[PDB]
């Protein structure tokens, strides 16, 4: 719909939004039920009875991993010693396509806030970090200043609307790689050190930063939780009649006629979403393609806009729905050029720790690159797709590469004819030295 | 040879009179040209620094971008 | 010659205060010596390192890893084009072919008098608003070609 | 602990790396960034294998040996198709950007590069375009530094920070610009700065001393002495 009315029982994030695009301060969140959740969590819930509402929830990842936070939050140790505990909040996107947070952060800071208040107790954790980005700026005044009013509300510090529960919360900017969004390189960045990735099944639930237990957490997953305690369990299991429980925030962008971010809940295919909230895209355009995920999941054709925007929907179409942005390919954008952008995106935004993404997206970039450039050789195609399949989740240290390698996968299993069409000259590797006859293997 | 140095001559008139003097040094065996692979240089394909060649000026070889440098 | 005033010593010390480790204020410190300086010199590693108590390597390592923390000495406003996907499909190459015209230069390099410096970002995180770019912690959007040096004109 | 290789039982620790549990059996797995004395990371990904849970199995998935503990009950294989060509393009992808100067290599005959290489049995090059290189620096008087050899395999700084305790040598770069070294030019403080000519498996980190009057490892008459 071109109109949208953001009634609290459909839309539990944005309801509160403001016309005018302000951010929404404390006595403002206040005044439409604010911190009810976080006192009911605070007064009258258990730890552990949070722990276990949350992962009755059916609350997933939001980060595009999609795995649930209850079970996240079960892997704590059961020892009582451990109480250093840590909750980070993960700010940080620097990924192509995905703007909801920066949103969730300019005009709903008090939102977040809450829900590392109730994380945090829920956790046991004493000290949050939200790790932010050094591009967002005024998402970062705007959280300092929503932490210097819970301070200053009683709330945030120490016995808190007296429950003696201690927590402090702090604003981390990272100077910016695109590995520093994944938790372990994100804890590795949050230490002092670079950021590159940790091994597995060392996890971050049992050792994350400086040693101690530590959970990490999307923004949207923080903000859905407040709701969650404040409105029910129930009530977030009976608005939407899918397996994947909640809200999500989605959008469509590039070149449409309206790109912008609405929430709506899962199983909302994605076409009804760019006819109507997208309304469409603009004049002499045939939509010849489209990406769930911003710029890490991989390609789908037109024929897979009738699919439920979900996680096991699009998963079995050999795709997955990460952070659920969608982006559109017109006609009009080679996507050789598209996919050499993103590939050089990779390239250059990944770490230097393990070989096959660190000396494969580039061989892939200087792959396109020819391809782009008409000089494409016999030997390129079956390299990439060669690549692609060496690059998949297990093989490398970390699974920046399978995101990278899979519009990689998509460009190649649909759009082939172009990448066939970008090979002009026949191979050559070698030259000749006119003192030494070739080995020209017939 | 990697580097195409060492190299036989059709030249075939050899013979000495002392068993002492067929051992040829360095001067006896290096000629003042190329001989049957007239135009290899394999220093052109090496990577080390070299007189008249900076890193990157080899064959195949990009220039040296600083890690210092501002591209991300 | 290099040495850290006072308030950097005090900005340092009060991040410190905020973590278990001082290693984890040597992003943050890198970054009050960009924000005051704008760039970082060499001998700001060793007195990063010095101060924090971690060796000079780490800190040199860090201050190479992460993108815009800048080494080599830059202009007085770093300008930050969008190289991403969805400014692609939207038009970077005509604002980037705008910046070239205008600058005379390529990206990645610094203007003659110091006034601008071009480079490219991995994201800005406004992808739904059209082109973006970030000039001196000043972010725009729905860029226009024609508009670049109207908008290149209100930085000193 | 009982594990099976290639189709075969055999019986080792239980508490080791898999890698080195099939290394002390005399099978050859090859590796760059795993040191008996240093423990394993991922920095390379070469000593990949393929693991079955189960006896019977068709898939299975393509491992680190020294990430998989030797426990009881894994099924693994090497020799197979697919981890042997997984391991063929790991050494490609060090080969793609790696300088064609083995003849002027302090290392030669010695290098850990040369035979993991001719070990995976990689000869023909599909790389049509250009190399990467880097810069030199000065580290004393004994250990010769030159950076374009290098395979990004960690095993240096791992040493020299978690094992010798130096405070100098590092990692400092990027995504494939990654250097490691010192900050600026000097000679490397810490007393245990001569092993990196052995830590390391390219010529990175080369004997100075014995690059003055060099000769190569099979024209070396060797013997077992006392410092
Ligand atoms: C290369 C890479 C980049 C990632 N970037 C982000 C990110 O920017 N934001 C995010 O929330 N998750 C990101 N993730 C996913 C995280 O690993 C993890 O899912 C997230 O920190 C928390 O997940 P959650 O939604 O279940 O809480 C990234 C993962 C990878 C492999
Ligand atoms: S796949 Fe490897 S090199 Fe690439 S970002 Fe992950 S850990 Fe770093
Ligand atoms: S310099 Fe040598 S030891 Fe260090 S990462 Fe490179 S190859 Fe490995
Ligand atoms: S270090 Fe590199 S150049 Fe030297 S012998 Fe080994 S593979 Fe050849
Ligand atoms: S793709 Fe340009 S702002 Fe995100
Ligand atoms: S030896 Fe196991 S990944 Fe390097």
């Amino acid at each position: 719909m071109k109109n949208i009315i953001r009634t609290p029982e459909t839309h539990p994030l944005t309801w509160r939004l403001r016309d005018d695009k302000q951010p929404v301060w404390l006595d403002e969140y206040r005044s439409k039920n604010g911190y009810e959740g976080a006192r009911k969590a605070l007064t009258g819930l258990s730890p552990d009875e949070i722990v276990n509402q949350v992962k009755d929830a059916g609350l997933k990842g939001r980060g595009g991993a999609g795995f649930s936070t209850g079970l996240k939050w079960s892997l704590m140790p059961k020892d009582e010693s451990m109480n250093i505990r840590y909750l980070l909040c993960n700010a940080d996107e620097m990924e192509p396509g995905t703007y909801k947070d920066r949103l969730l952060m300019e005009q709903l800071p008090h939102l977040l806030v809450e829900g590392m208040l109730i994380s945090a107790f829920a956790l046991k954790a004493y000290r949050g970090y939200i790790f932010l980005r050094g591009e967002y700026i005024e998402a970062a005044v705007n959280l300092r200043r929503a932490i210097a009013e819970a301070t200053e509300a009683g709330l945030l510090g120490k016995n808190i609307m007296g429950t003696g529960f201690d927590f402090e919360l702090f604003v981390h900017t990272g100077a910016g790689r695109y590995i520093c969004g994944e938790e372990t390189a994100l804890i590795n960045s949050l230490e002092g050190r670079r950021a590159n990735p940790r091994s597995k099944p060392p996890f971050p639930a049992t050792s994350g930063a400086w040693g101690k237990p530590t959970c990490v957490n999307n923004v949207e997953t923080l903000c859905n939780v407040p709701a969650i305690l404040a409105n029910g369990v129930e009530w977030y299991q009976n608005i939407s009649k899918s397996k994947d429980a909640g809200t999500k925030l989605m959008g469509f962008s590039g070149r449409v006629k309206n790109p912008g971010l609405w929430e709506l809940p899962f199983g909302t295919t994605a076409r009804e979403i760019l006819e109507d909230y997208a309304g469409g895209m603009r004049d002499g355009l045939k939509f010849k393609a489209w990406q769930p995920g911003g710029a890490g999941t991989d390609f789908l054709t037109e024929a897979h806009l009738d699919l439920p925007m979900e996680f096991e929907s699009i998963g079995k179409a050999g795709s997955r729905l990460g952070t659920a942005l969608a982006m559109a390919v017109d006609h009009e954008i080679n996507m050789v050029s598209l996919v050499r952008n993103l590939e050089e995106f990779f390239a250059r935004e990944s770490c230097g720790w393990c070989t096959p993404c660190r000396d494969g997206l580039p061989w892939s970039v200087k792959i396109l690159r020819a391809l782009e450039r008409g000089e494409g050789q016999p030997g390129d195609i079956e390299t990439l797709e060669q690549l692609c399949r060496f690059l998949g989740p297990g093989k490398t240290f970390c699974a920046h590469a399978p995101g990278a390698v899979e519009p990689l996968q998509s460009a190649i299993k649909y759009f082939r004819e172009e990448f066939e069409a970008g090979i002009k000259q026949p191979f050559s590797n070698t030259h000749l030295i006119n003192g030494i006859q070739p080995n020209l293997l017939k | 040879c990697p580097t195409t140095a060492i190299q036989l001559t059709p030249d075939f008139e050899m013979g000495e009179y002392k068993r002492q003097d067929l051992v040829y040094e360095k001067e006896d065996l290096l000629i003042s040209g190329p001989g049957k692979y007239p135009e290899y240089n394999f220093y052109r394909m090496a990577g080390m620094a070299i007189d008249g060649k900076d890193k990157g000026e080899a064959e195949n070889e990009a220039k040296p971008i600083d890690v210092k440098s501002l591209l991300p | 010659a290099f040495e850290l005033s006072a308030a950097e010593r005090e900005a340092i010390e009060h991040e410190m205060h905020h973590y278990e480790d001082p290693r984890a204020a040597s992003i943050e410190a890198l970054k009050i010596v960009q924000k005051q300086r704008g760039w970082v010199p060499d001998g700001a590693i060793h007195a990063i390192a010095d101060v924090l108590g971690i060796p000079a390597s780490d800190v040199e390592g860090v201050a190479t890893f992460y993108s815009q923390i800048f080494r080599q000495p830059v202009g007085r406003h770093v300008i930050r084009y969008c190289d991403s996907v969805v400014c692609h499909i939207n038009g970077y190459q005509g604002i980037q072919a705008a910046l070239e015209k205008k600058l005379n230069i390529k990206p990645g390099q610094t203007t003659f008098d110091g006034r601008f410096t071009l480079l490219p970002t991995c994201c800005l995180g406004n992808c739904d608003k059209g082109p973006n770019m970030m000039i001196d912690e000043d972010t725009h959007a729905h860029l226009t070609p024609e508009a670049i040096p109207e908008l290149l004109e209100r930085y000193k | 602990a009982t594990i099976h290789v290639d189709g075969k039982e055999y019986e080792v620790n239980g508490a080791d790396n898999l890698l080195e549990a099939c290394l002390s059996l005399g099978l050859d797995i090859p590796y760059f960034c795993w040191h008996p004395a240093l423990g394993s990371v991922g920095a390379c990904r070469q000593c990949a294998v393929k693991q079955y849970q189960n006896a019977e199995d068709t898939r299975g998935r393509l491992v680190m040996s020294c990430m998989t503990p030797a426990s009881d009950g894994t099924f693994i294989s090497i020799d197979d198709e697919e981890a042997k060509q997984f391991r063929e393009s790991v050494v490609e992808w060090l080969m793609t950007n790696h300088p064609h100067d083995c003849p002027v290599c302090e290392e030669g005959g010695n290098c850990h590069l040369q035979d993991m290489t001719v070990m995976t049995g990689h000869s023909f090059r599909r790389y049509r375009f250009t190399k990467r290189t880097h810069r030199n620096q000065d580290l004393g008087p004994f250990i010769s530094h030159e950076m374009n050899r290098c395979i990004a395999c960690y095993r240096c700084v791992r040493y020299y920070k978690d094992y010798a305790g130096g405070t100098d040598l590092g990692v400092y770069g990027a995504h494939d610009n990654v250097y490691f070294g010192r900050p600026e030019d000097g000679t490397l403080e810490s007393e245990f700065s001569g092993n990196l000519v052995e830590i390391c498996p390219t010529g990175v980190f080369t004997d100075k001393t014995h690059s003055e009057r060099y000769n190569r490892k099979w024209d070396m008459q060797f013997a077992p002495s006392i410092c």
